[PDB]
């Protein structure tokens, strides 16, 4: 089946019933500071290429979310990273990209509003919003060092795949 | 004229209650569907399964609202509704061989069935142990009964089979009823005396009918012919030949008409003339798939609907085609300035 | 296909991958196979000794002395020359091909090995064609069991040569319908008058049971000539194949048709259901 | 003990309950009088003889006086008969189909056609019917 | 057995097998399909079959057989004419034939097909053989395999749909037979998808061409994706092969690098939901199912004799995967039972053979004395009539 | 003796045939007589694996253990017995008259003939199923010849059937033709107009 | 001149003998079996009746209560007619389980024939079965001339193929 992330801590933080998990990143927002040598991140983008072929993904646990939430995102990446002409161009696109406001669970956009939780009140809202934008901001940069040789065909080959068939946009 | 369609498939036979507000039809199975009309629709309102071959007659007894049935399974089932269901009792013939037809005694004290056992089986109920029992009418049957009628006394019985002859039974049952006045056809009436028998030798009779008041006797046969015999001539016969296919069923209208209808798909006419003892060809009556009548396969049953045997003014015929007609006599008239009955 | 080719694919075929894979410098793969060809014919092609470097051909053909006893030997040798090898047992003609010793030009002996069984039944006939072109008369028949039930006659005359076939119909009924091509091939010239004559009986055989059929195809000098020999002796030693091979395409073909019919009648009675 | 056919005496099965004048038929067919042939020729049949040779013998009368006829005579002596008598004639014409002769089942198939319309599909299902016939 | 061996035939939805019994390898591999013209005179003969028929320019190229099933007599016919008198080059009457069958094949067609090779062909004798019992024969070649046995599961996947046969004791419980909607086409056509996301200079009219042949020449089947993924990135110089085509209209060379397809190809055997929307189960599982729902007391039987027939289980492999996700799905349901029964054996046979196995099945039994007396005599034939044709009694094990 | 209580008797032969075997019961004053029950080794299940069979010579390979309780389903719906088997193997054979749908769990559709009256034919010739012996219809008559001459006129015109296996449409007829015919061999030694006075009518009740 | 007639016979004796109706047997318990066919009560059978063309070409028309029983006797010109005729009525029984109310095997005497029963004429109009024969009776004269002249053309390309390949 499908790959799913083994991060989930029995002590992790919740945003939603997404999990707040660790980064080991420079930009901000509410990602608990990241110790050991790998995170949600490098999890995500170790699986990529796999599972953006599945179609089926069983939530086991918060961690989950959080995945699947990358995955989404690294797609975004790739549609825009195709189109750039050196691993500097590309480094632009992926701030501007981090920035932009994705649709978040709850809102008219976002793909799985019925597996992941809304934002209970205003505070989550900035948090989550902020966590968001932290792990996309984050992935952008891990994954624009990857994708670079010259952006490589073996990674543009994907621009045109859908993890479960959705779209962050 | 009023055609309607209950099933592609054939209605083997049919039966009205005493209101003709409902139907039993068979459509080919070993369950009897009862229809009831609402406004200018029929809706189907009972499913009588029971009978674990299929149903070969039905009778409707209009005083006491029982439905009979027999089947080639060799059973026959009385049915009395209890509240909004109909309940089926088991009646022991005692026969090796199908059931093909049943016909309940006008007085609704008893029934017969005819069967390919070669024996007509008369049941009564005895209301001391609750159950139906039966006296068999064996000789002189050599084949299988096809038809039964009873004569308006609840007494005599005609009957159809394949030995070819047309006979009339006395089915009289002493413990239900009283000792039969006399009659043309005879004064001696003690159970399964042979009252009159056919002499023609040739074609199965499909259907016997006798006549309003039952001093006329009428049946018909494979060999295309009508019969009729009168008690008041002596018992003469009248015989007509047709030149079209057999009749399969037939019924009287009055004292002296009757209409029939069978492999030619559409009901006729013939009249009967006291003085000179003869039939007479009276016409089609259904004038204008690939065929110009109503049914568009052969019709095996008819009956009164109103009237009775004496003035009919409208009847009723069911066909291997899943049809079912009304007729009108007094629109026949109408519709047919020629046509002349009685 | 209305002629019966003439050329056995198998053997090309085996042949042709196996001199690719040579030229090619691959190391041999090992070869085993056994199969049949018309007239009772069976072959085999394996390595001798399991020598994978060595290709062998062989032929059975259980009325080989008959072809033996006129010039079979002699003409075969002309042939194939040195890939003709001392008769693998059991075999009446050998082929061999050393992997690592083939001509530039391969085709011409792929296409020759093919012809193997007809290269065979060849002599024969260059015999009598031979004869007929010396106006050498009173010469002894050739008489050649193709089959365990039929036979083959060639005799040379002054002008003309004759090859009768005495051919048997397995069914009764297959004889009628024999009777039918035999017909038309009987008044071919009224379509090509410079065409062999062909003659034909029932039971009776020529001047030269109920299911024999004989055959007669008279041969012309035009036909028998050092020019039209090879295409000629192709095609009438393949003549008895091509009469039952027909025969059986007409029923396959009157299979189609009784198909067509039924399913056809099929259509109008369901028709009749309402 | 099986190849005893038991049934055959089985006392509940079944069981059912002469000729024209030659030369009265001559006669008519002599001086011309080819309806009266006809009708002579249908008189009295072997109905209840057990003999097949007195039965293809009135055949032969009945299908003599047949072939004499001329196409165009056969209707108006159809006509003439009753409808017992275009009965007969049925009979006599399915039994002539069974003895193919001469181009006889020619002629028969002409007066098949006039009795059907005298006596219309009813008068061929009483030769079905007939439990004694000719 | 006479003078002559017999004619084994093995008709395909996509390729029919011909040859003599006793070889080893069928001597023609051809595309089961037959060209004609689109019938008066001789029309009715002039067409094409196998590749001759593929690509004709003034004919209409046809397939009798869908589903394994022949659905064109007419056409089914004529093709046995060419195979018979072209190809094979046998006299139909001196050599008994063997033909194979689906085991969805009904009576009928087996009368069908008795009419026209004793009716049209004449032949001496006729033998149809279930495809299932012929992968079993074949099977017997491997060394995973001590003793002779006609009771096993079947994989038997072609180019159509991929079918899950249980075979006791000879005969098929067909009503416990499973087909997977992925097959040979399907693994192309996926492969072709990745290709054309990725790769260019690829001929338009080629596209299949260049799948299939990457798909035969590049492809096997992985332990992990996501490890094997890794593998490519890490090294690419040892895992991105190179395919050179050949352009039919500019005769020129095109290549393409071969990558991820190579093991992404036969996935779709474990993960349908890659290229099927409609069909989501792995195959390890069918195969489960298919072995859960035969009679308790050959379950075991079946476990252990899992043979492969087909192209489409020439995956590097294959084999192993299959019997690696079987083990799993069966020791962790059997995990549960003990915590809420002895270990079984999965074992799942693979041989060189695969390619043609039934075909070879066939040639080895038609090799066998025991396969002249049980085969249906043209004697038989015309006294008891094509009905005769409708059981074929198994052989080959029992002895 | 209890099935017997059913139909108002207390003297009778009763033939019982269910799933696993036939017996032939006499009963006399309203006890069994054990001396005379015989046993039949075939019934019910030796039916329907015998229907198996012989669907699989009809090219239905149907597999024993795994569509036992379908067989058995289609016996129950389209098996008979034949009254005259010369008379129904010309019917299987020159007709199509017994040939009948059959729709298995899968959805395949599959024609079922001959063997409809075949397979029941098992119950009097078990030697068609490798069983030696005589045949129920056979072995009741040994069981009513072999008793008391005053008593054995009794018996006869009082066998009734009972059990799942005796409900095969033309059982009674087949039981009663089979009857005549021992009798007219193994008593009437040969004389037919002896027969008509030889009474037997197998009850066939409705119930049970 | 004569095949019209000849139909016309045929045709009216068909609607006469296609009167059927449902009978359960009243010789074996709960069976139900075409009369014509088993014969075991002489009551329930018809007369049979012929319809001849001539010598050679005629039908047997065989009724009862519920079944009815039709042979056929082609017409035959010559030997490769006969073999053709025997070929077709081959082939159409072999397959009739699909063709319904023919006759696995014709009556002695006969090419072809049918079994047509009250369960046909009840979910069948029978003067569409009626029509059926007539025409089955006209058109397997037709295919057999159609089959005739196939194998003669084809013989005759056949012929000249070869034969001007020398
Ligand atoms: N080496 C190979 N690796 C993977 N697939 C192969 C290989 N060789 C052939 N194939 C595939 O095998 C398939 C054909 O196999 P096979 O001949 O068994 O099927 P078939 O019998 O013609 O059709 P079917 O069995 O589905 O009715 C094709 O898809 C072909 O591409
Ligand atoms: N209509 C039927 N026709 C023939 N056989 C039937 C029919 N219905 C049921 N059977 C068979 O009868 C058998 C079951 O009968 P029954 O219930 O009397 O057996 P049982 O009493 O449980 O066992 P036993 O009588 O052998 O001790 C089974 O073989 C069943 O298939
Ligand atoms: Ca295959
Ligand atoms: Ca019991």
């Amino acid at each position: 089946p499908a790959y799913h992330s083994s991060l989930m801590d029995p002590d992790t933080k919740l945003i939603g019933n997404m999990a707040l998990l660790p980064i080991r990143s420079q930009f901000k927002g509410p990602a608990p500071r990241e110790t050991k040598d790998t995170d949600i991140v490098d999890e995500a983008i170790y699986y990529f290429k796999a599972n953006v072929f599945f179609k089926n993904y069983e939530i086991k646990n918060e961690a989950d979310r959080t995945l699947i939430y990358i995955t989404l995102y690294i797609s975004e990446c790739l549609k825009k990273l195709q189109k750039c002409n050196s691993k500097s161009q590309g480094e632009k696109e992926m701030y501007t990209l981090g920035i932009t406001n994705f649709p978040i669970p709850g809102e008219p956009g976002f793909p799985l509003n019925a597996i992941y939780a809304k934002p209970a009140n205003k505070q989550e809202d900035e948090v989550m919003r902020a966590y968001l934008q932290q792990l996309r901001q984050e992935t952008g940069l891990r994954l624009c060092e990857k994708v670079f040789d010259k952006p490589s065909k073996w990674w543009t080959c994907f621009v045109k795949r859908q993890f479960m068939n959705k779209s962050l946009s | 004229m009023a055609y309607h369609s209950f099933l592609v498939e054939p209605i083997s036979c049919h039966a009205w209650n005493k209101d003709r507000t409902q139907i039993a039809i068979c459509p080919n199975n070993h369950e009897v569907h009862i229809y009831e009309k609402s406004g200018n629709k029929w809706v189907q309102v009972h499913e009588l399964k029971e009978h674990n071959g299929q149903v070969t007659g039905v009778d409707w007894a209009p005083d006491s609202n029982r439905i009979v049935t027999c089947g080639t399974d060799r059973n026959a089932y009385v049915w009395t509704l209890k509240g909004r269901t109909w309940k089926p009792t088991l009646v022991i013939l005692r026969i090796n061989r199908a059931a093909r037809c049943v016909r309940w005694a006008p007085n609704e004290k008893k029934f017969a069935v005819g069967s390919g056992s070669r024996v007509i089986s008369i049941c009564y109920f005895e209301q001391e142990n609750d159950w139906w029992v039966c006296k068999h009418i064996k000789k002189p049957i050599r084949s299988t009964v096809l038809s039964l009628d009873w004569h308006p006394n609840s007494v005599l019985l005609a009957a159809g089979s394949c030995d070819f002859k047309c006979r009339i039974f006395s089915a009289y049952i002493k413990e239900v009823e009283e000792r039969p006045a006399p009659t043309p056809w005879g004064s001696k009436m003690p159970f399964g005396e042979l009252m009159f028998e056919s002499s023609s030798s040739c074609g199965w009779v499909h259907g016997v009918c006798f006549s309003a008041n039952g001093s006329r006797v009428a049946w018909v046969s494979h060999d295309s012919t009508v019969c009729l015999a009168d008690a008041d001539k002596k018992m003469a016969v009248a015989t007509l030949a047709s030149e079209t296919l057999p009749l399969l069923a037939v019924t009287f209208i009055t004292e002296s008409s009757l209409v029939a209808a069978g492999h030619d798909c559409f009901p006729v006419l013939f009249t009967y003339d006291s003085a000179a003892g003869k039939l007479s060809f009276g016409g089609r009556l259904d004038v204008p798939a690939g065929l110009d009548s109503l049914h568009k396969n052969s019709v095996s049953q008819i009956s009164v609907l109103s009237g009775g045997k004496a003035k009919c003014s409208q009847f009723c015929t069911t066909g291997m085609d899943g049809g079912m007609s009304i007729w009108d006599v007094r629109s026949l008239e109408s519709a047919l300035k020629d046509l002349k009955i009685v | 296909m209305i002629l019966l080719e003439v050329n056995n694919r198998i053997i090309e075929e085996t042949l042709a991958l196996k001199f690719e894979n040579a030229a090619a410098g691959n190391k041999p793969e090992a070869v085993e196979v056994t199969f049949a060809d018309f007239d009772g014919v069976l072959y085999h092609i394996s390595n001798p000794n399991g020598d994978k470097t060595k290709v062998m051909v062989s032929i059975s053909l259980k009325f080989y002395k008959e072809l033996q006893a006129h010039g079979a030997d002699e003409l075969l040798k002309r042939v194939y020359g040195s890939y003709l090898v001392n008769p693998e047992s059991g075999y009446n003609v050998s082929l061999l091909y050393d992997l690592e010793n083939l001509p530039a030009s391969k085709d011409s002996i792929v296409h020759q090995a093919g012809m193997l069984k007809r290269n065979c039944f060849a002599s024969v006939f260059e015999k009598y064609f031979q004869f007929q072109e010396e106006g050498k008369e009173g010469e002894n028949r050739a008489v050649i069991h193709y089959r365990d039930d039929e036979t083959m006659y060639v005799e040379s005359k002054k002008d003309r040569v004759t090859v009768v076939f005495s051919t048997v119909f397995k069914d009764d009924d297959d004889v009628v319908i024999g009777k039918v091509f035999m017909q038309e091939f009987k008044e071919g010239r009224r379509a090509s008058h410079t065409a062999p004559q062909v003659l034909f009986s029932h039971r009776e055989p020529p001047l030269e049971g109920d299911n024999i059929g004989y055959i007669t195809f008279v041969l012309f000098p035009r036909h028998t000539n050092a020019s039209a020999r090879d295409n000629t002796i192709n095609l009438i030693h393949t003549f008895r194949d091509y009469l039952h091979y027909h025969i059986k395409c007409s029923k396959a073909y009157i299979h189609t048709r009784m198909r067509a019919k039924t399913s056809d009648f099929l259509k109008v009675l369901n028709r009749a259901r309402p | 003990f099986r190849k005893v056919d038991v049934d055959e005496y089985d006392e509940n099965k079944f069981v059912d309950e002469a000729g024209p004048d030659e030369g009265e038929v001559d006669s008519c067919l002599r001086q011309g009088n080819m309806t009266a042939a006809l009708q002579a020729a249908l008189k009295n049949p072997p109905i209840n003889t057990k003999s097949q040779a007195v039965k293809d013998r009135a055949g032969s009368i009945v299908l003599k006086v047949l072939i004499s006829f001329k196409a165009n005579d056969i209707e108006k002596a159809v006509q003439s008969l009753d409808k017992n008598g275009v009965d007969l004639l049925m009979k006599y014409i399915y039994k002539g189909f069974e003895s193919p002769s001469d181009n006889s089942s020619a002629v028969l198939l002409q007066w098949h056609e006039k009795a059907l319309a005298a006596g219309g599909v009813g008068s061929i299902v009483r030769v079905l019917t007939a439990r004694k016939t000719v | 057995a006479g003078r002559l061996p017999a004619c084994v035939v093995d008709c395909g939805t996509g390729y029919t097998k011909l040859g003599y019994a006793g070889n080893t390898e069928p001597q023609f591999i051809i595309p089961s399909c037959i060209a004609i013209k689109e019938m008066k005179g001789v029309d009715d003969l002039d067409f094409f079959i196998g590749d001759e028929a593929i690509e004709k320019p003034t004919y209409a190229t046809k397939w009798p057989i869908r589903h394994g099933i022949v659905e064109d007599w007419d056409l089914m016919e004529r093709f046995m004419e060419q195979v018979i008198f072209k190809y094979l080059r046998a006299e139909p009457e001196d050599h008994y034939f063997l033909l194979t069958e689906p085991p969805l094949n009904t009576p009928e067609n087996r009368e069908y097909t008795a009419e026209i090779m004793f009716e049209s062909f004449n032949v001496p004798g006729l033998y149809i053989a279930v495809q299932a019992v012929l992968a079993l024969a074949a099977s017997w070649t491997s060394r995973q395999v001590g003793e002779r046995t006609l009771t096993g599961t079947v994989i038997d996947s072609g180019d159509g749909v991929t079918h899950v046969i249980p075979v006791a004791e000879g005969y098929v419980i067909g009503s416990c037979i499973k087909h997977i909607p992925i097959a040979g086409r399907d693994i192309t056509y996926f492969i072709q998808q990745l290709l054309r996301d990725r790769e260019v200079g690829i001929p338009p009219e080629q596209s299949l061409e260049t799948a299939k042949a990457v798909k035969e020449r590049y492809s096997y089947v992985c332990p992990d994706l996501v490890k094997e993924f890794n593998k490519y990135d890490t090294d690419g110089s040892k895992w991105i092969k190179q395919y050179t085509g050949i352009n039919a209209i500019s005769k020129k060379e095109f290549s393409i690098d071969v990558g991820y397809e190579r093991f992404l190809g036969p996935e779709i055997f474990f993960h349908p939901e890659f290229a099927n929307p409609d069909f989501t189960q792995p195959i390890s599982e069918v195969v489960d199912e298919v072995i859960q729902n035969c009679p308790i007391d050959v379950r075991r039987p079946l476990y252990k004799n899992i043979v492969l027939s087909g192209g489409s289980t020439m995956f590097r492999d294959f084999g192993r995967r299959l019997q690696r996700d079987l083990k799993r799905t069966v020791d962790a349901r059997l995990k549960l039972s003990e915590e809420l029964p002895k270990p079984i054996d999965v074992q799942v046979i693979t041989h060189h053979m695969q390619r043609y196995a039934v075909w070879f099945g066939g040639s080895m039994l038609a090799s066998t004395p025991e396969f002249y007396q049980v085969c249906h005599t043209k004697k038989d034939y015309e006294e008891i009539g094509p009905s005769i044709c409708r059981h074929n009694p198994v052989f080959g094990v029992m002895s | 003796v209890l099935t017997l209580y059913a139909q108002g008797l207390l003297t009778g032969v009763v033939v019982d045939s269910g799933d696993g075997v036939t017996h032939i019961c006499p009963v006399y004053e309203g006890f069994s007589l054990p001396h005379l029950t015989r046993r039949l080794d075939i019934a019910g299940r030796d039916i329907t694996r015998y229907l198996i069979k012989l669907l699989l010579l009809r090219g239905y390979a149907f597999n024993h253990s795994a569509d036992f309780e379908t067989v058995r389903m289609i016996k129950e719906k389209l098996c008979y017995v034949g009254y005259n088997i010369e008379q129904e193997q010309k019917l299987a054979l020159e007709t199509t008259v017994l040939v009948e749908s059959y729709t298995l769990p899968d959805g395949r559709i599959i024609k079922v003939g001959g063997e409809r009256f075949e397979a029941p034919e098992a119950l009097f010739q078990p030697h068609l199923i490798n069983v030696e012996g005589v045949g129920v219809a056979e072995l009741l008559f040994n069981t009513i010849q072999a008793a008391d001459i005053d008593t054995r006129s009794e018996f006869y015109k009082h066998i009734v059937l009972s059990g799942g296996s005796t409900m095969y449409p033309g059982l009674p007829s087949r039981l009663e033709r089979e009857l005549k015919q021992l009798y007219l061999e193994r008593v009437l030694k040969g004389d037919v107009e002896k027969l008509s006075k030889f009474k037997i009518r197998i009850e066939d009740p409705p119930r049970r | 001149a004569t095949l019209r007639p000849y139909l016309s016979a045929v045709r009216a004796t068909l609607q006469a003998a296609l009167c059927l109706e449902n009978f359960s047997s009243q010789v074996v318990e709960r069976h139900n079996k075409p009369e014509v066919e088993v014969r075991s009560s002489k009551e329930l059978l018809l007369q049979p009746v012929t319809i001849s063309r001539n010598e050679k070409e005629k039908v047997l028309i065989e009724g009862s209560i519920n079944s009815v029983r039709v042979s056929i006797a082609v017409k035959q010109a010559d030997e490769i007619e006969k073999i053709l005729c025997h070929k077709f009525m081959r082939f159409m029984m072999m397959r009739a389980e699909n063709f319904f109310i023919l006759r696995r095997k014709p009556v002695e005497g006969y090419d072809i024939s049918f079994l047509i029963t009250n369960f046909h004429t009840e979910q069948m109009y029978k003067h569409k079965l009626v029509d059926f024969v007539i025409h089955f009776m006209e058109e397997i004269d037709k295919e057999i001339s159609e089959m005739k002249l196939s194998v003669n053309a084809r013989a005759r390309i056949v012929a000249e193929e070869f034969l001007k390949n020398f």
